[PDB]
């Protein structure tokens, strides 16, 4: 993955050197901030189902034609598969909160995202709106710095989609 | 009365009622649970990369050296170059070419030119050329200068004829000056093991051959082995699929 | 690699003799009917994304086990790798179709895919299933007499089926 | 490579779920012990030449045969190999102590090291002895309480020790 | 640009030797296919306004929501630039017909397509269905070799969009 | 490359003295207010695609010839490259904002960018106007006190404005 710790270790290894004070400073900052990020992760994991269902409904509201019969969104399977995709995204946001870096997001979601979306005719705008709704609701759920870290990761995923 | 208002009687004893319940009662939620359950064979994101030895090499960052590099970009570039080009072999401080490094630091030669000089250096010869047959030399040249294993026997034939007819310097220049090296790496990028991913135009066997050549992140292409740096792909290249016992 | 002409030439050379009247007639017939071969290859190339989409849809509906988390094609990158593999195999079958000989297929494409997939851990059986799904999804486009002069192309359908089956049997 | 966070994340993804509450507690506790681990890493890295030289002295006083002509440390070249191998192993052990997870060792440091030492004729028993000696020489520097606030760290000592034994047993 | 004779020149200039027999005859085949190429380009050319208006209206027909207000398709200026976009695709298909190669296409439209589309959120489905409408119209306008050759460039651009 | 801290260090080294307590005070003040700087640069990074799309929309609204055939960004490829350029220079402006020094932008590209655009035929004053538009689009998000702690950041606005202004002038 690409955490702070792992990026530190990899950049030290590539240069073939030990970890001098700068990488340890970065690691210290990461360990100091682990508490707010884990707090955000536990808040997102607590309000999991509500966030997923709200995101799906927001996607439908901004994309009414997607609900039309004989089309991509219509069908119980495609509703369930929307819910599954948003669950995946939220899972990986919590993963990146815990790992205090966009490691899991880049590894799973973003890596290869563009061409698999192209090969399935999945509009990125759907997931962009879902993530915008999750951002809006986590504004309500999370107060303080957990809010900031979460919003950083949701915005990173949004940038990757857009 | 209310029971009969429900509808006309349905005959009892249907064998499909268990399937009807599954299809009816919240098919969406059951579908979500079916989708998000774990698979029978568990594989992580890097399962294939770890079952192959070369997990860490793929994760290794690409290194670049542009003209206004200050200090530690240069120091890291030198270590990366010396680690990759010399096949993870130990290079003592006496053998390190200081003049080529000075030229690189001034910027007279790009990173690619420095790579070419190292390939023509005495360390590269004394390790890969002077102690091995020509097959092993071609394989090492491919793996180090180009990052990929040889694709077929035509490469060995062409490179052996080119060496025999024009010398080691022309042999090495055919690698660095090629269009493939300039496409993948260009002037300012240190070569890396790019064969572990699918490379446009590669053969089916190239990945397996690079696996044979790699031998772990620790392992290296010494020539200090008790065997003496023998070739690895002599029979894999000319007879790709088959296996024979004399 | 070889086309049909080069294969016949190589056999005539190993026998050390000129090309017979029979072999010349077979190659002339191949050239005369090569136009339909061009049409078949054009059908394969113009509808490649559709063929891959149908094959992947039917494979992952047939096998929810792959896309399912922990499975092979799950992590949203291995899925792109799967689609790329479908691309490569279809491309090589189209090459072997234009050539008239399966030499490109079994030389450039599928000598080591068996052991490559065993090393990477992917289930080769699902890959073969995916290839024959590509075969089925490609035959409907190959037979399509829309906007193309009507004729007889049974031999070409058989050839394309044999190449897809060869690829599936090798990878399986 | 994986630290403890990425390790737990990979397990959670395999289960296709979020991170359980207990796992979040464990990771929060791990990050609470972050500063202790940082001092341990600083002790390893700052005192790396001292540890390496002490371990080398003890190793060659133990096995005088390595430095005899014909032994496997005789000329300056393979003695530089001695010192640089020990340096790399200490480097990767400090890495694993920082990341909390021994994955960096297995992936990179000890990847093909058995095959290297078996092809090179290097006595792997001597390398294991050198690494264990390095353990004994570095525990002194981790246990050094000078210039740091006092606090129990038996978990960190056990972690560093098990990483050194992992390296030894993977070489031996 | 990369046309048939351009491919010949470029591939030959890589090696020392001149144009040998095979590429001479490849240029041959290109020349005797030019006549159908040029006349089919004329046929597809004589119908700028009809083709562009029909494709524009077909796109609006299959995707009626863009014509609704608040969508990126709504707007007289948006319709005008829709028309110019389809005219651009048509002129570059004509260029490729004349050049007997996809040179003009890959130079003008394919090069840097996806980046621009994501920049302005344009959907490849709009343009791909417009090209499908042109497919339909060329089904009548063109006969035999002209028709097949023109359909090749049209659906090549279709694959490029997809 | 250089930042404000290394700039002060380098000038002190050139004069050869120890660091003055006054310059220490400026660097401490920079480190105290740098938390605001992090929010500023995070705003830039998060809003980057929206900012560059706003810049493109405003430019092509105010300017027309870049659209028509013969215009510098006319072919679809060339305007893709145009967007790439504007996002690249925004990224370098984010670098400059984070570092507090302009070196990493100027010394890296601005010496050669002018002549490159001159030789390429690209109208440079148009590029400067694009920089200005993208600067105002960024200022929209940088004055945005929403979703963050409230404070005063006029000095950071001045620094971002002068970075964008300097980049625009140096392109010209
Ligand atoms: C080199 C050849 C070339 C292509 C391919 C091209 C496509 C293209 N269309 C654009 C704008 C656009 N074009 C459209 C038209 C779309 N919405 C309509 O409803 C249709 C469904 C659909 C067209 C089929 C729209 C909505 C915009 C957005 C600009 C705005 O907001 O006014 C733009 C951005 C600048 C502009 O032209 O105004 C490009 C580059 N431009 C070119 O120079
Ligand atoms: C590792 C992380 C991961 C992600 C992110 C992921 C996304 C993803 N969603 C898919 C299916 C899908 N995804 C959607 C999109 C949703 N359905 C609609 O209700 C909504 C409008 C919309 C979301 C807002 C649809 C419609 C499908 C069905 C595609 C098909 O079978 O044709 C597929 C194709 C695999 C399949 O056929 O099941 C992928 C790869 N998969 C992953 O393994
Ligand atoms: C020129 C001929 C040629 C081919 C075709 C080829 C295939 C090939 N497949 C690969 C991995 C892969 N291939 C697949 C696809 C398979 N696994 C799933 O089960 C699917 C059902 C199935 C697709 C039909 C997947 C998922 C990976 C990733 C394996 C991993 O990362 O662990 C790789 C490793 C590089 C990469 O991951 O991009 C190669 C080289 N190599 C060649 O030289
Ligand atoms: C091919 C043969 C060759 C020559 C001719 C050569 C000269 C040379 N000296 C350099 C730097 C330097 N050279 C010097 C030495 C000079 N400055 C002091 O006043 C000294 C009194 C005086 C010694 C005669 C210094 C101090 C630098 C560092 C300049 C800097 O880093 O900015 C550089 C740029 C970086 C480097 O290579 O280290 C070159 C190319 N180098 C070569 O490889
Ligand atoms: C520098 C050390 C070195 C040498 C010399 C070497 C020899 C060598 N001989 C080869 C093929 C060959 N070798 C021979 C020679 C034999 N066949 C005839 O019947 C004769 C009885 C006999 C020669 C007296 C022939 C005819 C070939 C061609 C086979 C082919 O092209 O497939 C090849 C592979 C293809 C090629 O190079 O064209 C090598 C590498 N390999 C090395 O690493
Ligand atoms: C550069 C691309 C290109 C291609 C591919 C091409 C093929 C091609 N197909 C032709 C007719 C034909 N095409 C076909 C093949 C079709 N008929 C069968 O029903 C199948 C549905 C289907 C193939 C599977 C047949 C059978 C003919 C008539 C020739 C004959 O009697 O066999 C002809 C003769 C004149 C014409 O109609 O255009 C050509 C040149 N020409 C080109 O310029
Ligand atoms: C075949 C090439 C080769 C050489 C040349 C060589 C020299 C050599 N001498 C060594 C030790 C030593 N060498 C000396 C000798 C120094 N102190 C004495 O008083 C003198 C002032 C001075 C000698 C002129 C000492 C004291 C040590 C022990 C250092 C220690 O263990 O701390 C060591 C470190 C390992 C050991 O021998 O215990 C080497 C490598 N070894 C080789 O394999
Ligand atoms: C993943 C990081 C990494 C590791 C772990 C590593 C170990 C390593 N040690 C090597 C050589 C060696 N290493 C040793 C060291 C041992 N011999 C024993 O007697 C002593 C206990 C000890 C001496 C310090 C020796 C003697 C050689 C042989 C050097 C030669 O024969 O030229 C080599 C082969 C280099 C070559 O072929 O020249 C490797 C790959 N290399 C790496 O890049
Ligand atoms: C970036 C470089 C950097 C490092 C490495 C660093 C270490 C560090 N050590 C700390 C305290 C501490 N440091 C240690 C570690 C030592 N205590 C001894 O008992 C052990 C022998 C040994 C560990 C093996 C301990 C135990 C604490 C107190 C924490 C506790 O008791 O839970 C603290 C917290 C503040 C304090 O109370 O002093 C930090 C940040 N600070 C930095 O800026
Ligand atoms: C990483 C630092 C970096 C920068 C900054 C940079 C600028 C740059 N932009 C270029 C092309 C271009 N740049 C532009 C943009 C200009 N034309 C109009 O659209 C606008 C008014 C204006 C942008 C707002 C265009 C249209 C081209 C295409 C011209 C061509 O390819 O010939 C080129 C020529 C080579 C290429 O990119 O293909 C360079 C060197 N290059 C770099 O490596
Ligand atoms: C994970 C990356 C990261 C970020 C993003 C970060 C931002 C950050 N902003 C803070 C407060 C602040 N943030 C801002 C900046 C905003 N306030 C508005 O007025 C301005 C329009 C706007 C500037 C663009 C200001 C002015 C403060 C108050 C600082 C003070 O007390 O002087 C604080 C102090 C603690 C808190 O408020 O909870 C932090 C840590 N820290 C991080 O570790």
């Amino acid at each position: 993955s690409r955490t702070v710790i792992t990026e530190v270790i990899a950049t030290a290894d590539s240069q073939g050197r030990f970890l001098n004070s700068t990488e340890l400073q970065a690691a210290f900052g990461r360990f100091e901030r682990a508490v707010p990020a884990i707090e955000a992760a536990r808040a997102l994991t607590k309000n999991q189902d509500a966030l997923v269902k709200g995101a799906v409904q927001a996607v439908f509201k901004k994309f009414p034609y997607v609900t039309q019969p004989g089309e991509k969104g219509y069908g119980d399977s495609n509703q369930a598969k929307c819910a599954r995709d948003i669950g995946y995204y939220l899972r990986f946001i919590t993963y990146s909160l815990v790992a205090s870096g966009t490691g899991p997001l880049d590894d799973y979601v973003i890596a290869g995202l563009r061409e698999v979306n192209r090969a399935f005719n999945l509009n990125p705008l759907w997931y962009i709106e879902a993530l915008n709704y999750i951002k809006g609701e986590t504004g309500k759920l999370l107060s303080g710095q957990s809010k900031t870290e979460a919003l950083l990761y949701i915005d990173h995923a949004i940038n990757a989609l857009s | 009365m209310a029971r009969r208002m429900a509808g006309r009687p349905v005959p009892k004893g249907n064998p499909f009622l268990d399937m009807a319940r599954e299809l009816t009662d919240n098919r969406a939620l059951t579908l979500v649970k079916e989708f998000t359950a774990p698979s029978p064979y568990q594989q992580t994101e890097t399962y294939g990369q770890e079952r192959i030895r070369a997990l860490g090499t793929i994760e290794a960052p690409r290194v670049t050296l542009r003209a206004p590099f200050t200090d530690e970009q240069f120091q890291g570039a030198l270590y990366a170059i010396y680690r990759h080009i010399f096949g993870n072999t130990y290079v003592m401080e006496s053998e390190r070419p200081t003049t080529a490094e000075s030229q690189l630091k001034d910027g007279r030669i790009t990173v690619r030119g420095f790579i070419k000089l190292l390939a023509k250096s005495e360390v590269y010869r004394s390790r890969f050329f002077q102690k091995t047959s020509q097959n092993r030399f071609i394989e090492l040249n491919h793996k180090l200068l180009l990052g990929r294993a040889p694709y077929d026997q035509a490469e060995i034939s062409a490179h052996l004829d080119l060496w025999n007819t024009q010398g080691y310097d022309a042999e090495i220049d055919s690698y660095v000056e090629s269009e493939e090296y300039l496409e993948n790496f260009g002037e300012d990028v240190i070569p890396y093991f790019r064969g572990f991913k699918y490379q446009t135009g590669q053969s089916a066997q190239g990945f397996n051959r690079l696996l044979d050549l790699y031998g772990g992140w620790a392992g290296s292409d010494t020539d200090r082995n008790q065997s003496g740096q023998v070739a690895r792909l002599t029979n894999s290249l000319v007879r790709p699929g088959q296996v024979v016992e004399p | 690699m070889n086309d049909v002409f080069t294969r016949a030439i190589a056999q005539a050379d190993l026998k050390g003799s000129f090309l017979l009247e029979s072999d010349l007639d077979k190659l002339a017939s191949f050239a005369k009917e090569g136009v339909k071969r061009l049409d078949a290859v054009a059908a394969l190339t113009n509808n490649a994304p559709a063929i891959i989409s149908d094959a992947a849809h039917k494979l992952f509906a047939e096998q929810q086990e792959l896309i399912q988390p922990g499975g092979n094609a799950y992590p949203h990158r291995r899925m792109a790798a799967c689609l790329r593999d479908m691309e490569i195999i279809l491309r090589y079958v189209s090459y072997a179709l234009l050539a008239g000989d399966a030499s490109v297929l079994d030389d450039r494409c599928l000598n080591g895919l068996r052991e490559t997939y065993n090393a990477l851990g992917t289930p080769t059986q699902s890959v073969a299933r995916a290839v024959q799904l590509m075969k089925d999804a490609a035959m409907v486009h190959l037979k399509s007499t829309a906007n193309v002069t009507v004729g007889d192309c049974s031999s070409l359908y058989s050839e394309a089926a044999t190449y897809f089956d060869k690829a599936a049997a090798s990878i399986a």
